[PDB]
C-alpha cells in the first residue's frame, strides 16, 4: 500500500504560482499508477483513488498549463500550476 | 472577392449551418493550419465539436484559441471562446491531466 | 443570435 505525503510551495514572479510534491514513502512498495484529472467546478486535482489536491482559491488555473512530471526513481510527482 | 482563407471559413460555416459538423471541422482545421494565431478557427471548430458531443476536444480548442485573444482587439471573439469553454467544461465536469515521465525535471522548473 | 453562432 502506498504512503503518500504532500508538500506545497508558492511562487512569485514565475511561470507557475504553485508547486505540489507528492512523495511515496512506503518501503515495500508497488509501482505507482497515476491517472490525474482536474475538476473545474471543484477546483480539485485528483491524483488517484486515494489522493486529491484541492487547489488554492486565489490562483488562476488553466488545465492546459498544469504540468505534471513523474520521477520514478524518487517515486515523486512534481506538479506545477 | 473572398480570400482563400475567408472562402474556406465561409464553406465551414455553411456546413455548420447545414448540420454537417464533421465536415465543418474539416474546414476549420484548414483555417487553423493556415493561420494558427487566428482565434476564429479555434472558436468555430470548438462550436462544431460541441455540436458533435466532443466536449474534451472542444475544451482543448478553446484553450488553444484563448492564447491569442488577450488584447483588446479580440475581446468579442474572446467572449465566444469563453462561452464554449464554459459550456464544454460544464459538460464533462473534469479532464485528464497527463503525467510526463522524466529522468529529471526540465530546465526552468524549481526543485528547491 | 451571437454566442451560439460561428464567426
Amino acid at each position: 500500500v502506498p504512503e503518500y505525503e504532500v508538500k506545497m510551495k508558492r511562487f512569485k514572479g514565475a511561470a507557475y504560482k504553485l508547486r505540489i510534491l507528492i512523495e511515496n514513502k512506503a518501503p515495500n512498495s508497488k509501482p505507482d499508477r497515476f491517472s490525474p484529472s482536474y475538476n473545474f467546478a471543484e477546483n480539485i486535482l485528483y491524483i488517484n483513488g486515494k489522493l486529491s489536491i484541492p487547489l488554492p482559491r486565489d490562483i488562476v488555473v488553466n488545465a492546459a498549463d498544469i504540468k505534471i512530471f513523474h520521477i520514478r526513481k524518487e517515486r515523486t510527482l512534481y506538479i506545477y500550476i | 472577392l473572398m480570400s482563400q482563407f475567408e472562402k474556406q471559413k465561409e464553406q465551414g460555416n455553411s456546413l455548420f449551418k447545414q448540420g454537417l459538423y464533421r465536415e465543418a471541422v474539416h474546414c476549420y482545421d484548414q483555417l487553423i493550419t493556415a493561420q494558427p494565431q487566428n482565434p476564429v478557427g479555434y472558436s468555430n471548430k470548438a462550436m462544431a465539436l460541441i455540436k458533435l458531443g466532443e466536449y474534451t476536444q472542444a475544451i482543448q480548442m478553446c484553450q488553444q484559441g484563448l492564447r491569442y485573444t488577450s488584447t483588446a482587439e479580440h475581446v468579442a471573439i474572446r467572449s465566444k471562446l469563453q462561452y464554449r469553454l464554459e459550456l464544454a467544461q460544464g459538460a464533462v465536469g473534469s479532464v485528464q491531466i497527463p503525467v510526463v515521465e522524466v529522468d529529471e525535471l526540465p530546465e526552468g522548473y524549481d526543485r528547491s | 443570435s451571437r454566442m451560439e453562432e460561428v464567426d
